[PDB]
């Protein structure tokens, strides 16, 4: 109660509007390749092990 | 002369023989045989006294 309030009767009606704040989109999808798969398959590396 | 007539360098540009089919890493060295043929012309003014 110790806030401002709007008081209505039953003739009255309340509205607001909001804007979001910058956000990522989330993710709608699923990736087709692995993390550990990303290299050409044909091609040797020049690196050693 | 300190500052020369300059060099002039020439040469036949390497012309492959056909590759192999699968990938491999090492320079090319097979190479189709060329030669070159043509005119040349060289002209000097000279100053006399």
């Amino acid at each position: 109660e110790y806030f401002p309030s709007q008081m209505l009767r039953t003739g009255n009606n309340f509205q607001f509007t909001y804007t979001f704040e910058d956000v990522p989109f989330h993710s709608s999808y699923a990736h087709s390749q692995s993390l550990d798969r990303l290299m050409n398959p044909l091609i040797d590396q020049y690196l050693y092990y | 002369l300190k500052h020369p007539p300059p060099q002039i360098l020439i040469k036949n540009t390497p012309v492959p023989a056909d590759p192999p089919t699968t990938f491999n890493q090492s320079k090319l060295n097979s190479f189709i045989t060329q030669y070159s043929t043509g005119q040349v012309s060289v002209e000097i003014e000279w100053e006399l006294q």
